[PDB]
């Protein structure tokens, strides 16, 4: 028994995508269809079932009024369409039918047996916004640093005193923010002598805005 | 396939204690109610109670409460027929029973059905006393043969000469555990005040012979 | 036969037991099209046992039962074998081999109304467990403690039927479901219930 | 309650015969049921007729069952020699106690020869006997087909049922029937009343001997 | 509405792990039944728990499930490299208007490769730069953990705050350890009207709290 889903989709905001998914085997045990969605590094969230044999179908109050799921009893094809995509919209969108090894037929305890492969779909938005950079002044060694805040999309690069400062560099991987912004932050290890004779300027570079920032990190007063 | 086996018959006296019981195959055993029937010999069929085997829950026919027990186990699917003191009164065929489904109450499955034979008197031998003929034509007259144990007696009719006309009847079990019987010649009327009748009754595992002459009234 | 199973009759009925009071029908001699009942979108809940609902057109049988009544959205999963809760224990208990089919549908248009509807009861005390297909509307008072009860309500002294208060804000598990069950009877005996041949 | 049959009823090879059934009683409040039972020598009761009119596969057409009121009837149609055996009615009430009776007994017979009426002897106590301080009123009953017989007592008129043996009929080598019944009374009982009555029933007619104490 | 399991859960090749799944009276407290499933990394869930303790068919055995109450269990016994998985718990949910399919956060099981590493951690207040800008951002960066798997906790004096967070899902270093970071988002208001923000990381059931004021 087979669950077959259809293409990955690239989408723009706003917009609208059916995905598909046809069953391989029979109905001699297949009574619903459920779609369970995965934002990227994210948790499960079952979206809405339908009742194969009656197609009546019940949805998450999360997208109600924004998906309907509709079942094509010939062709044991199951169908989901959401509208008004959001960036949060993006996801690995499952189907999965209903089972239980007590009885025949559809019920609340009804476990997702069988998988199908997944369809990806991805709401892009060809949009750029530059970082706003602000430096974190320190207060043996001290650590100061850059935060690189709302720039998109990946990615910024970042160097220290024009890549002269190399020694206990950690810039870290970037924040997706719920905004679909991105936020980074990169900081260094440096001799606290050094501090107020050394200057330390931090070099974002973000390609996709245009944008180059030479931040001043100073020790505060 | 449902089945009920009932356990072997059973051969006991007055006084001793009894247990018969009845396995039940080929179904959820704790899912459905049994009920026992007694058949007395040559008698109807009583419903005796039912047990609910998964539970032990009983309901005894008034006729019946107090003086058997039902009772039942679960693990072995075995529901049983306790006696503490069997009266004679309680020879009979039993049988347990089930319904044909949980919506059809009629009992459609029936075990093969357990003969218990409660023997109540020893070893006596019996009184034998003229049946007397009254008044061409024939006179019936014979021999009572009362209360003895057991099975069977002899009769012969002037100790073997005399054989047309015999009837001796099957003997009665009677109430109080013992047998009687009849023997009746038919003959001339004719042969009243001259050929005598006399009845040999004999009675091999007591040892006893008795003759009775039959004379006219 | 040509006779139709009068199954709306029992779906349709607009009047529905309460759990512990369920009624049954009795249905024989007609062809039966389980079809007029997998298609309906009104059930959420079609649990069949020894038998499948694809399969069900095909299928004959001696006799078919439909139980029916009302209960609780929490209280479908106890109207099926093997199970316990106050539903399945005091009130419709199948049994460990039953053959059928267990439909539920919520009724939250029909059967609440606001400030609770009161009218729908169940049995919420009973000294054991029922049997299956044991049915029972006494109204005995139910002796909780030690003391006697007399047949008077009071501490420790119980009335054992409760109401179910629908309201129809309440929580699915809280709103009521309409629910029959089909029991499908097999005797060796010619049958008189068969699907469309 | 309790479920009355008439004690036997008789056909030959082809006939109709019908068993009646009567004394049900039934409650609305709970389920009910009537089913006809029948039973060879030494045998488990196999159901015939069950839930009033309904039939076992792999039970002949020829049985049919019927109800009016509070009588049940059991029709067997063009009888066979395998039909010979005992028919019970029975009902189960849910709600009563007990719920389940089963009815009195009928026993069928299939005439393989014609009928024959039994010829009966009174045998008064012997004088003998009401020396030994015992009394026993013989009845022997000889020469019937079927083999079926109900025996009843009377004493002066009214009828008597402590002290009654009576034997099952058993096969003479004739092929006919013999049975016999027994009256134990006390000398006392014997000698106080104006006569005793053996009366015998075969086949639906009626055949009464009678003695008296005094000779 | 969601079942509550812990984020991480970690085991060295043989051991044994469990995994809790919590929830309320209107999902395993009610009765319904608790189904458990494993998502290995690039690939889509297998059931691998169904009703409670049943498994299907090749499953291997070390896996069992058990519930009690409001809250249901999953264990694995001897586990191994294959073992390293996410694991969801699902049940059934009657709380809303309508028929309600729960999961629970997921389970995060790391089979240990290498020894245990405690995190550094390094808090950032807002710098008077942005809070000129009319915003203000604390900055928590977490490095040279393992295994990858942290949650993060902010306070307000004692108070949590669940408002304006970010964090990353921890990344592998050069070194083989993790680094992972979370912002916290205020108005210049807020910040300045707590004595003190906490960011309180929690690995391997050991806690490192940092604490940052406006007023120094
Ligand atoms: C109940 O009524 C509905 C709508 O009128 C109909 O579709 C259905 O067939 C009826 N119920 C049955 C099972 O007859």
């Amino acid at each position: 028994v087979q669950l077959v889903q259809s293409g990955a989709e690239v989408k723009k905001p706003g917009s609208s995508v059916k995905v598909s998914c046809k069953a391989s085997g029979g109905i001699f045990n297949t009574y619903t269809i459920s779609w369970v969605r995965q934002a990227p590094g994210q948790g499960l969230e079952w979206m809405g079932r339908i009742i194969l044999m009656s197609g009546m179908a019940n949805y998450a109050q999360k997208i109600q009024g924004r998906v309907t799921i509709t079942a094509d009893k010939s062709t044991s094809t199951a169908y989901m369409e959401l509208t008004s995509l959001r960036s949060d919209d993006t996801a690995v969108y499952y189907c999965a039918r209903g089972f239980n090894g007590n009885y025949y037929g559809w019920g609340d305890d009804d476990a997702f047996d069988i998988w199908g492969q997944g369809t990806l779909v991805t709401v892009y938005s060809a949009s750029t916004k530059g970082p706003s950079v602000f430096p974190l002044a320190p207060s043996g060694t001290a650590a100061l640093g850059c935060l690189v805040k709302d720039y998109f999309p990946e990615p910024v690069t970042v160097s220290w005193n024009s890549g002269a400062l190399t020694s206990g560099v950690h810039t870290f991987p970037a924040v997706l923010q719920s905004s679909g912004l991105y936020s980074l932050s990169s900081v260094v290890t440096v001799p606290s002598s050094s501090l107020g004779t050394q200057t330390y300027i931090c070099n974002v570079n973000h390609k996709p805005s245009n944008t180059k920032v030479d931040k001043r990190v100073e020790p505060k007063s | 396939q449902v089945r009920l086996v009932q356990s072997g018959a059973e051969v006991k006296k007055s006084g001793e204690s009894l247990k018969i019981s009845c396995k039940g195959s080929g179904y959820s055993f704790t899912s459905y109610w049994i009920g026992w029937v007694r058949q007395m010999p040559g008698k109807g069929l009583e419903w005796m109670g039912i047990i609910y085997p998964g539970d032990s829950d009983t309901r005894y026919s008034p006729s019946f409460q107090g003086q058997v027990t039902i009772s039942a186990d679960k693990s072995i699917s075995t529901v049983y027929l306790q006696w503490s003191s069997l009266k004679a009164s309680d020879t009979a065929m039993y049988y347990c029973a089930r319904q044909w489904s949980h919506y059809t109450y009629d009992y459609y499955y029936w075990g093969q059905g357990t003969l218990v034979t409660i023997s109540s008197a020893s070893t006596k031998g019996p009184s034998v006393f003229p049946l007397a003929p009254s008044s061409g034509g024939t006179a019936a007259l014979g021999c009572l043969v009362k209360d003895y144990f057991p099975e069977p007696v002899t009769v012969s009719w002037n100790s073997g000469a005399l054989t047309s006309g015999v009837h001796t009847f099957p003997a009665v079990l009677q109430s109080s555990g013992l047998y009687s019987l009849s023997s009746v010649v038919t003959v001339p009327s004719s042969s009243l005040g001259t050929q005598t009748y006399i009845c040999n009754v004999n009675h091999k595992p007591s040892n006893t012979k008795v003759d009775k002459k039959v004379e006219p009234k | 036969i040509t006779n139709l199973c009068p199954f709306g009759e029992v779906f349709n009925a607009t009047r529905f037991a309460s759990v512990y009071a369920w009624n049954r029908k009795r249905i024989s001699n007609c062809v039966a099209d389980y079809s007029v009942l997998y298609n309906s979108a009104s059930f959420s809940t079609f649990k069949c046992y020894g038998v499948s609902p694809t399969k069900l057109n095909d299928l004959c049988f001696t006799n078919v039962y439909a139980d029916s009544f009302v209960i609780r959205g929490d209280e479908v999963r106890q109207i099926a074998p093997g199970q316990t809760g106050k539903i399945a224990d005091y009130n419709y208990k199948l049994p460990d081999d039953f053959t059928g089919c267990v439909i539920a549908w919520n009724s939250n248009n029909l059967d609440s109304k606001v400030g609770g509807n009161y009218n729908y009861l169940y049995r919420l005390f009973r000294k054991s467990n029922l049997k299956p297909f044991e049915r029972d509307i006494s109204t005995e008072i139910y002796q909780a403690g030690s003391t006697p009860c007399n047949g008077v309500e009071g501490f420790n002294c119980y009335f054992p039927l409760q109401s179910y208060g629908f309201q129809p804000t309440n929580g699915v598990g809280y709103q009521p479901y309409r629910v029959v069950v089909l029991s499908f009877e097999l005797l060796h005996a010619p049958a008189t219930v068969c699907g469309p041949k | 309650s309790v479920l009355t049959q008439p004690a036997s009823v008789s056909g030959s090879p082809g006939q109709s015969i019908t068993i009646s059934c009567t004394g049900i009683s039934s409650d609305v409040g709970g389920y009910n049921s009537v089913s006809w039972y029948q039973q060879h020598p030494g045998k488990a009761p196999k159901l015939m007729i069950y839930d009033v009119t309904n039939r076992p596969s792999g039970v002949s057409n020829r049985f049919s069952g019927s109800k009016s009121g509070n009588t049940a009837s059991l029709t067997i149609s063009g009888l066979q020699a395998e039909d010979e055996a005992d028919y019970y009615c029975s009902s189960y009430t849910s709600s009563s106690t007990p719920p389940y009776v089963f009815g009195t007994g009928t026993k069928v017979s299939v005439l393989g020869q014609p009928k024959a009426a039994p010829s009966v002897t009174l045998f008064p106590p012997s004088s003998e006997e009401l020396q030994a301080n015992k009394a026993t009123l013989v009845c022997l009953i000889s020469d019937f087909y079927p083999g079926a017989v109900t025996v009843a007592w009377k004493a002066d008129s009214s009828p008597v049922k402590a002290g009654v043996e009576t034997t099952t009929p058993s096969k003479q080598s004739n092929n006919k029937y013999a049975a016999s019944s027994y009256l134990s009374l006390t000398p006392e009982q014997w000698k106080s009343h104006r006569s005793y009555s053996c009366q015998v029933t075969h086949e639906g007619s009626t055949v009464e001997k009678t003695v008296a104490p005094t000779e």
